[PDB]
C-alpha cells in the first residue's frame, strides 16, 4: 500500500536509442568513373540472404543481421 | 487516345500498387536490382545528393533495367501511394523498382505496353 521508492535499485534504466545513419552510401561503390560499382561490404551465403543483403564488419568478424550467421576473421 | 510517358506512369504504379511490387526508396530498390527482381525504375529529378544519383544510374546501367527520370519527386511520392490521407503528408520518394513486370499480375494494360515502346527507341 505504501510507494514503491525503488530510489534504491538504479535510477531508472535508460531505453535504446536507434542512432540515425542517413543513407546506404558506403555499401556500394560505383565512383568507377566507368559507372562499374563495387561493393564495399560482403553479401551473405545463405539462401534468403541472396544479392540483396549485405554482411556487417567490426573490427573483428562479419555479422549478417537478417539470420544472425558470423564469419570470425581469424 | 494520348498516352504518353507522363501519364501512363501513374496508371502503371498505381496498378502495380494494387498488385505488390513497386519497390519504394533507395533500400530495397537496391535490394531488387542487386536481386534481379525489377523491370522498371523511376528515378526522380531535383535530388541534391549527386552520389544517390549517380548510384541508381550505375545499379540499372550494371543489371541493364529501363530508368525513367521524373521530376518533382514528390509528385513520384503521390504517384507510388506515399500521400494518402486525401491529398496530404507527400514525403518525397526519388526511386522506384516495378518488381514483378512493369505491369502486373493482375492486368496486362497497354499504358505497361507504352513504356517499352518508348523505351525501344
Ligand atoms: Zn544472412
Amino acid at each position: 500500500k505504501k510507494r514503491k521508492k525503488k530510489s534504491y535499485t538504479t535510477p531508472k534504466k535508460n531505453k535504446h536509442k536507434r542512432k540515425k545513419v542517413k543513407l546506404a552510401v558506403l555499401k556500394y561503390y560505383k565512383v568507377d568513373e566507368n559507372g562499374k560499382i563495387s561493393r564495399l561490404r560482403r553479401e551473405c551465403p545463405s539462401d534468403e540472404c541472396g544479392a540483396g543483403v549485405f554482411m556487417a564488419s567490426h573490427f573483428d568478424r562479419h555479422y549478417c543481421g537478417k539470420c544472425c550467421l558470423t564469419y570470425c576473421f581469424n | 487516345g494520348v498516352m504518353d510517358v507522363n501519364t501512363a506512369l501513374q496508371e502503371v504504379l498505381k496498378t502495380a500498387l494494387i498488385h505488390d511490387g513497386l519497390a519504394r526508396g533507395i533500400r530495397e530498390a537496391a535490394k531488387a536490382l542487386d536481386k534481379r527482381q525489377a523491370h522498371l525504375c523511376v528515378l526522380a529529378s531535383n535530388c541534391d545528393e549527386p552520389m544517390y544519383v549517380k548510384l541508381v544510374e550505375a545499379l540499372c546501367a550494371e543489371h541493364q533495367i529501363n530508368l525513367i527520370k521524373v521530376d518533382d519527386n514528390k509528385k513520384l511520392g503521390e504517384w507510388v501511394g506515399l500521400c494518402k490521407i486525401d491529398r496530404e503528408g507527400k514525403p518525397r520518394k526519388v526511386v522506384g523498382c516495378s518488381c514483378v513486370v512493369v505491369k502486373d499480375y493482375g492486368k496486362e494494360s497497354q499504358a505497361k505496353d507504352v513504356i517499352e515502346e518508348y523505351f525501344k527507341c
